[PDB]
């Protein structure tokens, strides 16, 4: 049939079976098994299988990537699409401990993540002189090389961009606490959660509300489940930028 | 970061922002006025818009310049649509920068 | 504790009444508004129900905020039963709440 | 007797407050493997207690510069993880994992009163915050057998000690 | 009691003027826990205000009252009662430590990690004005 044809019979029945909210299955739902009818019907050899696991495939906790809702709107309204659905916002923003996890690789130039760190402190932190609970986002960068990761950290830190990283000087051992206070710091702006195993340590060490926020390109990690997670996959990280 | 202001107190009808910066002295001239648009938010995607009712500038000795704005809040703005009806709480502070031109053309287009 | 708001100063027909601690920041936009009722109460089975009448938020660089509500004691209601009455005095410090909706519909409804 | 080489050597070299004026002073202490960790601390103790000024009173604050030599990065760093955790906050240029030397950080640290003393890791970074300050600095050399090479610009007293144990009475 | 005043007289500024207060800890062994109690109640009854990490009947030791009873101005010192509730303190306490022996006879052992300072008196009188 026609293209606009389609669209409101796919989402009606996911959305019984799930029962869950309208941004659950058309941005959530439907987007994941798009590419999933497409990636068997796209192979060379198999391609009928038995629908019996491809419910439980759509049901990830990740927003996939979608290239046909790509191409067809632009740019300027998929990354629009997804900014009032899993990103909504009020007029107060609660002093949370967002964590923002971010995908780093080695094609990705220093000066584009560090716009989109700009951009997540800036919309993410309340650091006013009048504030009795101040509040700065969580960043943690992944899938790059530690010279290549030292690399942005002394970057920011030249242009008055202060943050922590549970590393005071050289030779300390990690310590949480310091990712805390600078949660509570109006001097620092922003906390840098350097891995994997710095992470889930400071997860432990917070017991105000917690929101994850991912942004990847391929890879994506086994964040906790009873966290709120928004793991949503773009093609360039200056995607990222229009979402936060 | 050429304006630097701030909502200090917050009415049922009223805001006072305090400028807490101002390096820009074109933005004072000519944004800052009374009548002029304000946009009230900690973040760029959800908003509330305010028109300039009074201000004053007070300058002393050896303290530092007291800006102080007046500003009455006439709607809300969420994903760049306005939504008219100012009794929405914004809790201070709340970070303030004069408001864009799609921001006023948006009171009058959307309502 | 969500909310923590006490009545501080208590008139014939007046309450103020200071939030000390907020934390929710949905109850204050919502359950705080200039017209949304209270449970003025030390206990849960007789409280004061109030509307609210003004209210006016401070920050300030050192001190803590001052969120100050005006409210006036619209009527008293004791275990589920809303008795209109407008001169029962509490006597502050008292404990308040953002009324429930059970305890909204019973002021048009047990009279 | 011990205590009139402990006297000798309170007064021949250091002063008992030097006017208590602001100035980089730098306590240059040379720890071995063989001397304990715990006795380190002492020292350290004492000096950051004498030879600092971080009251709200005050409005000329300052803060002493410490640096180790002769001995291992392992309890080097050891010794600083306990200092942390003790709540004496100190800096020493590297804010951050995989910094680099940044000597404006032991600048602002001089002036910090929340910031008890400045930690030097080794000669390199003793050399690069010498010529970041520029207000006066003086080196207090405390050394049993080893003794480091001074620039020769700088106000330097050189005393020689025993054991580590009595660098504590002396300042 | 004559040297548990004068310890906590000494060691101790509780004064409203400071902003960093501090207490004694104090420690005794080689008694039984008859007079141990009965120097603690008597203690208690001249305002000599102490915790020992047990704020109620059957409690489970709480260093925790010990944090902040050294930090708390009415709080004058700080009990300890034997070695095990000594030593579960001391990993609690994360500021600087310093332990000062007083002993005749028996000496307590002391984890070498910390600073220690060793005193052996005639008798017990000595301890008040050394101190």
């Amino acid at each position: 049939k026609s293209f606009d044809d389609q669209k409101k019979e796919t989402i009606q029945i996911i959305k019984n079976h799930f029962q869950c909210e309208d941004y659950e299955a058309e941005h959530y739902l439907y987007s994941n098994a798009f590419r999933k009818t497409y990636d068997i019907s796209c192979n060379k050899k198999d391609r009928r299988i038995k629908k019996s696991d491809f419910v439980e495939s759509i049901n990830k906790s990740k927003v996939l990537f979608n290239i046909w809702f790509y191409q067809y709107e632009g740019r300027k309204e998929y990354l629009r699409k997804l900014k009032e659905s899993f990103i909504r916002r009020s007029v107060n923003t609660s002093p949370y401990a967002r964590f923002f996890i971010l995908e780093f690789q080695d094609k990705t130039d220093i000066k584009t993540v560090k716009d989109c760190i700009y951009k997540i402190q800036s919309n993410w932190s309340n650091l006013s002189k009048r504030t009795d609970r101040p509040y700065s986002p969580f960043l943690l960068f992944h899938g790059t090389s530690d010279a290549n990761l030292y690399e942005l950290k002394n970057q920011l830190f030249n242009e008055d961009l202060i943050f922590t990283d549970g590393y005071p000087f050289k030779g300390s051992v990690f310590t949480p606490k310091m990712l805390i206070e600078g949660f509570s710091n109006k001097e620092i702006h922003f906390q840098f959660i350097n891995d994997i195993d710095d992470f889930n340590e400071t997860l432990n060490s917070i017991n105000i509300r917690k929101e994850v926020y991912q942004f990847y390109t391929e890879n994506c990690l086994d964040i906790p489940s009873q966290l709120p997670q928004v793991n949503i996959q773009v093609k360039d990280f200056a995607d990222i930028k229009e979402i936060v | 970061n050429d304006i630097n202001a701030e909502v200090v107190s917050v009415s049922p009808n009223k805001l006072k922002i305090s400028v807490d910066d101002l390096e820009e002295f074109k933005i004072a001239e000519e944004k800052l006025g009374v009548g002029s648009y304000l946009r009230v938010s900690d973040n760029q995607d959800v908003a509330l818009l305010a028109i300039i009712d009074n201000f004053s500038i007070e300058v002393k000795e050896s303290q530092k310049q007291k800006y102080m704005i007046e500003a009455s809040p006439i709607g809300l703005v969420k994903n760049g649509k306005f939504y008219r009806g100012g009794d929405s709480l914004a809790l201070p502070p709340k970070k303030v920068e004069p408001a864009k031109l799609d921001e006023i053309i948006s009171i009058y287009s959307d309502s």
